[PDB]
RNA sequence: GCGAAGAACCUUACCUGGUCUUGACAUCCACGGAAGUUUUCAGAGAUGAGAAUGUGCCUUCGGGAACCGUGAGACAGGUGCUGCAUGGCUGUCGUCAGCUCGUGUUGUGAAAUGUUGGGUUAAGUCCCGCAACGAGCGCAACCCUUAUCCUUUGUUGCCAGCGGUCCGGCCGGGAACUCAAAGGAGACUGCCAGUGAUAAACUGGAGGAAGGUGGGGAUGACGUCAAGUCAUCAUGGCCCUUACGACCAGGGCUACACACGUGCUACAAUGGCGCAUACAAAGAGAAGCGACCUCGCGAGAGCAAGCGGACCUCAUAAAGUGCGUCGUAGUCCGGAUUGGAGUCUGCAACUCGACUCCAUGAAGUCGGAAUCGCUAGUAAUCGUGGAUCAGAAUGCCACGGUG
């Protein structure tokens, strides 16, 4: 038995992502929980500070990565085919667990 | 040295970008050059309209214009429908639909841009350097501004050779990164020189 | 010691220690790789090496088991 | 950019499309193992001296809007500071910084 | 121990000889050929050319021109010389405290006065008084952030409260808390006492998670210096242009008959060694982190997991603790061998890689005229992880324990 997973590197786009597999079936099966947020990590990041030559020194570049789960449970063959047209949609990453 | 291209990289510094678009990197230099493209139609459409700048974003499926103007009626034309052909010279370049925004100049006499443009129509004219320079100064200092500087180029008041000579009030923090300067080179292109003006103006920070 | 427990020859050497006993019909043959390494096939003949500007004869002593050429071949002007 | 750098490109990528054979991709299964003790060879190597620096070596795709190799980032194809930049205006698809 | 954060051929600026000279990139003129792929001979190779497999594109495959050969002829090419041609990129005094506009007063004037004097500070900084005042810039503030509550989340993380209940996050469930975030709060010498000129400022006191501008960043006031860099570069001159271009390999540049500043470690027994072992932070990952079991004296290779990164996998941190044993002994001190075996990646592990097993045991009995560093989560001490990439650094980047 299926389920699914979003990821996204914004807030925001990760919730009008939901939008087309949560609320393509709203009217279309069961209610479906509010999304459950999960932590966003610490991940630690860093690039070399000046734009040339300077190596002495190191930046941190803060960065982190939205995980969601969002509740919606095994899918139809329609609910599939709607989140197999979102693994065609650009900057968001959908994964399947089995 | 120390003089830098405003224009260029420091025009991404505490101000709004000109442009906005993605695509992929096997054609970013087409894209690039589409850029160029969809202002090289229109600016032709704007010759007489006092703009300051354009701004030009391309999200998905749409293009979306920013034209900042001191004469707000010759870009609208006749009953005000004219506006439309600012899009269809854009959208007959980039084959989709195209969006129009018609934004207010704050004191035209104050805009880099332009205050170039009414020092170059003077010099056409063979006004005293000096005169046009320190009116232009006077002028922008009593609308505002924390300092300002001008620099003329080319044939000074019947000189025999090029020449350049400025003039400068108030503060102008060339060498601070926040300063927010606004600029402008301007040319004139007449039979006896090229005959140029520089213009810098500082108002606040960030 | 060899590398992966067996002795190797390549085609552009085993076309110059096959043509030599002993004593071939002309001079010394000639090679460049340095980077080779001989073996107790080669027992008994004389090969020149390149030194980076001349070549200089060489002869595979019977105590032969697993060297490198460029290590016995005379190159190194010292003082 | 220089044509030296873009002449050993035009080599690299040419030498990963030299051979299609399965003698020329005999060192791929030809070490593989499933007992030790004794040697297996000692010269089946035949046809695999003749191939000249086609193995995978020094791949680059560098900073794929300008072609420099200097401060990019593997993770977006972009400089260093270029990912604050196109982050800035909102063109890196996903991303943004500042005011949002 | 630094030029431009990994060096076998690579990179590379050197030397010897190759393989080339409209060059690889480009505009273009003619003529005979489509172009690629496959393979044999010759060379180690850059290549010299056949033979087979083939005749694509536009067109009427009459013809045309990419493209290939061959010639002509303007040329192409260069991290070559030069910041002593530039621009950009930054570097420095320096977070230093000082620089200007409208002005007053004084002198013939350079210029002064103010900005001097009394108190004080991180500071021409804040005050007191005064022949000086307003307005700006830098400083501070502003902007970034951390030490801790409050509210919001609540999962496969956590589990206190609550009904079950070998009483276990285990089930029902919960939001109490660590965890991972986004906000709201908190710090201002501010409140209190002293000194002082009940000024400013400074030392104490309370509060709190904690100040005594809370500490560290961001800077580019007016300016200094013709600093570095043609090396991402762009580009005016110079130089080399069948070459100083380039491209294949060999010698190498990790060299050695000279001279040294500056590195780093052992020379135990308030302990070591063997055996049993406690408590971390910051890290790496489905083209990855790499297990179990098998074999090898081991590197590693087999058979091939687990895990979606809390839990799996890397990886039971060490110093320390306890017991037994040891006894200034060249020790259980200390550390290079010369011989032999291997394990792995690769045009190549000779000189000169990584990694591993067996033995040799040299030096060292604590270091010369002399000399070095940090005032508290610090010195020292004891441990930990990672990137780069075919293979390859206790260098380089970072953190916790004892303190």
């Amino acid at each position: 038995r299926i389920r699914i997973r979003l990821k996204a590197f914004d807030h925001r786009l990760i919730d009008q992502a939901t939008a087309e597999i949560v609320e393509t079936a709203k009217r279309t099966g069961a209610q479906v929980r509010g999304p459950i947020p999960l932590p966003t990590r610490k991940e630690r990041f860093t690039v070399l500070i000046s734009p040339h030559v300077n190596k002495d020194a190191r930046d941190q570049y803060e960065i982190r990565t939205h995980l969601r789960l969002v509740d919606i449970v095994e899918p139809t063959e329609k609910t599939v085919d709607a989140l197999m047209r979102l693994d065609l949609a650009a900057g968001v990453d959908v994964q399947i667990s089995l | 040295g120390q003089k830098v291209h405003p224009n260029g990289i420091r025009l991404g510094i505490v101000k709004p970008w000109n442009s906005t678009w993605f695509a992929n990197t096997k054609e970013f230099a087409d894209n690039l050059d589409s850029d160029f493209k969809v202002r090289q139609y229109l600016t032709k459409e704007l010759a007489k309209a006092s703009v300051s700048r354009i701004v030009i974003e391309r999200p998905a499926k749409s293009i979306r214009v920013t034209i900042h103007t001191a004469r707000p009626g010759i870009v609208i034309g006749k009953k005000g429908e004219d506006v439309e052909k600012l899009r269809k010279v854009v959208a007959d370049i980039a084959g989709v639909p195209a969006q129009i925004n018609i934004a207010e100049v704050r004191k035209p006499e104050l805009d880099a841009k332009l205050v170039a443009d009414s020092i170059t129509s003077q010099l056409e004219r063979r006004v005293m350097f000096r005169r046009a320079m320190k009116r232009a100064v006077q002028n922008a200092m009593r609308l505002g501004a924390k300092g300002i500087k001008v620099e003329v180029s080319g044939r000074l008041g019947g000189a025999e050779i090029a020449r350049t000579e400025w003039y400068r009030e108030g503060r102008v923090p060339l060498h601070t990164l926040r300063a927010d300067i606004d600029y402008n080179t301007s040319e004139a292109h007449t039979t006896y020189g090229v005959i140029g003006v520089k213009v810098w103006i500082f108002k606040g920070e960030i | 010691r060899s590398l992966k427990k067996g002795p190797f020859i390549d085609l552009h050497l085993l076309k110059k220690v096959e043509k030599a006993v002993e004593s071939g019909d002309k001079k010394p043959l000639r090679t460049w790789s340095r980077r080779s390494t001989i073996f107790p096939n080669m027992i008994g003949l004389t090969i020149a090496v390149h030194n980076g500007r001349q070549h200089v004869p060489v002869f595979v002593t019977d105590e032969m088991v697993g060297h490198k050429l460029g290590e016995f071949a005379p190159t190194r002007t010292y003082r | 950019a220089k044509q030296s750098m873009k002449a050993r490109e035009v080599k690299r990528v040419a030498l990963a499309d030299k051979y299609f054979a399965k003698r020329a991709e005999l060192k791929a299964i030809i070490s593989d193992v499933n007992a030790s003790d004794e040697d297996r060879w000692n010269a089946v190597l035949k046809l695999q001296t003749l191939p000249r620096d086609s193995s995978p070596s020094r791949q680059r795709n560098r900073c794929r809007q300008t072609g420099r190799p200097h401060g990019f980032l593997r993770k977006f194809g972009l400089s260093r500071i270029k990912v604050r930049e196109a982050a800035m205006r909102g063109e890196i698809p996903g991303l943004k910084k500042a005011s949002w």
